């Protein structure tokens, strides 16, 4: 299982 | 057993590597590791970073408050998962800020010793011995510049975690896919190990077209 | 059967110099704070900024170019070894393809550095002071005086803590 946590939207 | 214990004297003072301490070492690395990729692959402006001494090298870390706050959340979480051996991979996905085309993908495979939590004593490896292995990885990541394809367009990045299907993940983390580059080449890099955790690094890039 | 360096003399020598710089840096033979980035052929390369080393490399690289403009040097072999015991730690072998455009060069450069990096991935962590031995494999015929400029230009160094304790060039006729 993969999970993502994106950084702040520059 | 294993082979690069470090200085016996240093070791006599430090005692050894415990499962928790290993977890910090590894999480700390992903902090510098990510800051380094973002800086050298120019994902963010260079004036955005600042010099720091670590692992016996001069590294650059972000100065952006929000980013700083972001990586910490990742690191602190990465720290929990590693203690329990729940994360198998950590991936930094780089893509075209407009199209969304994945252009470069840094993959980190984590190997953990399930039995380390039941140790009678700390493992015989010095802090310095582990740092030297890490420093060896960071230099290689740097020398990577000459052959990697230039990232001409404006990119963004994403952090992917790969674990065991029975992990209760925080709200900030969302379900996802591997996000492979559709057509690539890859170079397997060096690894380092705390004798409890082992980290293998590698980088994949889209094969130059036109 | 090591890494291949194909091209005109002036170009192969460059490649060698770039290659050797990359090895010195990646393997930690010299300090990181001793290297810098530079542009060349549109790419970025890591090269030393240490004069002693720079002068020396330059001498051997120039002499190398001369033997090269006549398909005289078949290969270059770097032998890294323990300065105390003399045990050999690793050997980097460059094979010369003396075949007398931008884009083309770039691909050659990228692969040389790619092959070097791919290899460091598999070498053991270097942890002792060492000696650098460059072996130039020529044909049987030279304009080298009793081996050369010290019978093989060399240099010693404990300029503090720089893993490289001594670097020496040596000629060797085939057959």
């Amino acid at each position: 299982s993969w999970y993502s946590y994106p950084p702040p939207q520059r | 057993h294993h082979h690069h214990h470090g200085s016996a004297l240093q070791l006599s003072r430090e005692q050894g590597i415990t499962l928790r301490g290993s977890a910090e070492i590894v999480a700390e690395f992903f902090s510098f590791g990510i800051n380094s990729i973002l800086y050298q692959r120019g994902i963010y402006p260079s004036e955005t970073f600042t010099r720091v001494q670590k692992y016996g090298l001069t590294l650059l870390v972000t100065t952006d408050l929000e980013l700083i706050k972001y990586l910490n959340n990742v690191v602190e979480q990465l720290k929990d998962w590693l203690y329990k051996c729940s994360v198998q991979k950590l991936v930094v996905v780089i893509s075209n800020i407009e199209s969304g085309e994945v252009l470069e993908r840094w993959q980190f495979d984590i190997e953990c010793d399930k039995t380390a939590k039941d140790d009678s004593a700390p493992r015989e490896k010095s802090q310095k011995a582990i740092q030297d292995e890490i420093r060896s990885v960071i230099r290689q990541i740097t020398a990577t510049v000459t052959f990697l394809p230039l990232l001409e367009v404006s990119c963004s990045f994403d952090l992917l975690i790969y674990t065991d299907k029975d992990l209760v993940v925080p709200e900030k983390w969302e379900e996802s896919g591997p996000q492979f580059i559709t057509n690539s080449e890859e170079v397997r890099l060096r690894s380092f190990t705390t004798t409890i955790h082992k980290v293998n690094s590698m980088v994949a890039y889209k094969i130059p077209v036109n």
